[PDB]
């Protein structure tokens, strides 16, 4: 049901996405479904990426 | 052979165009879009021959 809450209307202090844009994730179906956010505060070297 | 060779990603992230198409914008999606063209030309020159 919910969508453009943060995809667009929020202060983006960072924002990165891999294997897709983030303004097409609203017309998007997603199988073996995480969607699911890892909370952490991980420091600060932000190099979380692949 | 020749059928069978649309079902490849030649080093893309999907062999179906229209998948690349919605999911991913043109200035980043045009790379996946030239590694497919060129191993589908690749393929149709070899059958030619």
């Amino acid at each position: 049901a919910d969508y453009s809450v943060l995809y667009n209307s929020a202060s983006f202090s960072t924002f990165k996405c891999y294997g897709v844009s983030p303004t097409k994730l609203n017309d998007l179906c997603f199988t073996n479904v995480y969607a699911d956010s890892f909370v952490i505060r991980g420091d600060e070297v932000r190099q979380i990426a692949p | 052979t020749l059928v069978k060779q649309l079902s490849s990603n030649f080093g893309a992230i999907s062999s179906v165009l229209n998948d690349i198409l919605s999911r991913l914008d043109p200035p980043e999606a045009e790379v996946q879009i030239d590694r497919l063209i060129t191993g589908r030309l690749q393929s149709l020159q070899t059958y030619v021959t």
